[PDB]
């Protein structure tokens, strides 16, 4: 096999580099996996289906215009090119290779579509219609959008979107499950926490964060325990950015943010599905956990969990490794069916004050059909009142000692709304043993006198036996 | 926050029940919501298309109907590109 000949491929440092600071995608191509037979759809502001680097891979069966209610997801052209975003994301996944135009997609032989759903009024129904489009044809959905990254907001999928997620993973892809790839957020400058974003924080989405070329945490990055892994994106003005297809049939070298990281992950995941088309939606998350590489990523909070894997709140399990992903997928044994253990921790409300610590030994549903001995996701569903929400920091410690930061201080969040059965999710105890003492810590990180009460703490454990 | 005169509802009876519900309660049935079977979207025939005020009593009539599991009025969500 020959590496792509496209003019801007050398500038796609994150795909092929001389310096080992790349996503190891070349090794996947060389094994023969380019995304053939895999269908990906970008849920965004449209896709320029006639772009010279997209047309050869464009799939109308993976597309629709929810905003204007027609089958054609073509972007709305404006003087300021407002609706270029979905075309930039589509190119990272499946821009055509060896055609003398721009660069290549990670899965440059995959079929690519677009749901035009952001260029209009976005309702719960809009989101659910996009997430559930043709779920037996589209394999992978890539979404960069979410609640406002202002550091004040707590918002997630409403009831229809939440249902579309669950029907997607349970019934999509003939029962193996739709693969939802999500961007973790751009609120780093506002000290936003991506656990306050119910789309990234969901167990049904593969949440992806960003790393700069030199291996650092970008200014826009959000930390949280729900992130699974990382791919490269933009950073400072000496660091290079993402090269992809741009509106009006052009080529851009300046695609930025976590919206550039998630499509690269969707491409790598498309290569992995080609390597083993029977992988379930949970199989894919297992593969990311085992093959992601912390080595080249600089973080201030790398910690070894209970099964010996390094994890960061900025990076999840580290940088995606496409060559290791496709290699591990080929003989992967599909994991056991998902179990869900719901544990009510509190017998009565607990005053928070300056600091609250809640300790509880659990059996993880021993003696019951949902008994779990090997953990996947874990959630702390919290209900609490508080006068100044952003002053709270919340941590969850597993029996094996892994400390997940569920919520970090948000200096801009002055809400008195508290949290209403909000499910904080962590991936950091993946594969750990769930039985034993779990510890919840809630602290007032400020010197000001704050007050509140934790009324409900539901520990939800997902995994197998 | 802008509420819209669209309502979603889970109706186990299927599209014939959804159609009956629409004509009886004063909606145009727009159709099934994506791949969510038995979930349907309605537009009220007289209520304004956008309003700062929720239409609580319209919602109650729909969800109170014995053919409806639940219902909610749609509203415009602030969503940002990243
Ligand atoms: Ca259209
Ligand atoms: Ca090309
Ligand atoms: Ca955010
Ligand atoms: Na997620
Ligand atoms: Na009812």
């Amino acid at each position: 096999y020959q590496e792509p000949t496209d003019p801007k491929f050398p500038q796609q440092w994150y795909l092929s580099g001389v310096t080992q600071r790349d996503l190891n995608v070349k090794a996947a191509w060389a094994q023969g996996y380019t995304g053939h037979g895999i269908v990906v759809s970008i849920l965004d502001d449209g896709i320029e289906k006639n772009h010279p680097d997209l047309a050869g891979n464009y799939d109308p069966g993976a597309s629709f215009d929810v905003n204007d209610q027609d089958p054609d997801p073509q972007p709305r052209y404006t003087q300021m090119n407002d609706n270029r975003h979905g075309t930039r994301c589509a190119g990272e996944v499946a821009a055509v290779a060896n055609n003398g135009v721009c660069g290549v997609g990670v899965a440059y032989n995959a079929r690519i579509g677009g749901v035009r759903m952001l260029d209009g009024e976005v309702t719960d129904a809009v989101e659910a219609r996009s997430l559930g489009l043709n779920p037996n044809h589209i394999h992978i959905y890539s979404a960069s959008w979410g609640p406002e990254d202002d550091g004040k907001t707590v918002d997630g999928p409403a009831r229809l979107a939440e249902e579309a997620f669950f029907r997607g993973v349970s019934q999509g892809r003939g029962g193996l499950g739709s693969i939802f790839v999500w961007a973790s957020g751009n609120g780093g400058r506002e000290h936003d926490s991506c656990n306050c974003d119910g789309y990234t924080n969901s167990i049904y989405t593969l949440s992806i964060s960003s790393a700069t070329q030199f291996g650092n945490v970008p200014w826009y990055s959000e930390a949280c325990s729900s992130t699974l892994a990382t791919t490269y994106s933009s950073g400072n003005q000496n660091e290079k950015q993402i090269v992809t297809t741009d509106l009006r049939q052009k080529c851009t070298e300046s695609h930025t943010g976590t919206s550039a990281s998630a499509p690269l992950a969707a491409g790598i995941i498309a290569l992995t599905l080609e390597a083993n088309k029977n992988l379930t939606w949970r199989d894919m998350q297992h593969l990311v956990v085992q093959t992601s590489k912390p080595a080249h990523l600089n973080a201030n909070d790398w910690a070894t969990n209970g099964v010996g894997r390094k994890v960061s709140h900025s990076y999840g399990y580290g940088l995606l490794d496409a060559g290791a992903m496709v290699a591990l997928a080929q003989n992967w044994t599909t994991v056991a069916p998902q179990r869900k253990c719901i544990i009510d921790i509190l017998t009565e409300p607990k005053d928070i004050g300056k600091r609250l610590e809640v300790r509880k030994t659990v059996t993880a549903c021993l003696g019951e059909p949902n008994h779990i001995t090997r953990l996947e996701h874990a959630q702390a569903r919290l209900t609490l009142s508080y006068n100044r929400r952003g002053d709270l920091a919340i941590h969850l410690v597993s029996p094996m000692g892994t400390r997940s930061t569920l919520l970090a201080a948000r200096p801009h969040d002055y809400s008195a709304d508290g949290f209403n059965d909000w499910a904080f999710m962590t991936t950091h105890s993946w594969d750990e043993d769930p039985s034993g003492e779990w510890v919840l810590e809630i602290e007032n990180t400020s010197e000001a006198n704050n007050y509140g009460t934790l009324t409900k703490f539901t520990l939800v454990l997902y995994g197998t036996a | 926050r802008q509420f819209v005169n669209e309502w979603a509802a889970e109706i186990p009876g299927g599209p014939e029940a959804a159609s009956a519900i629409a004509e009886e309660l004063g909606y145009d049935l727009l159709g099934q919501i994506g791949s969510l079977e038995n979930h349907y979207l309605f537009k009220h025939k007289n209520h304004p298309a956008r309003s700062a005020a929720s239409a609580f009593h319209i919602t109650k009539r729909l969800s109170d109907d014995d053919r409806v599991i639940w219902a909610e009025q749609q509203y415009e969500k602030e969503r940002s590109k990243r």
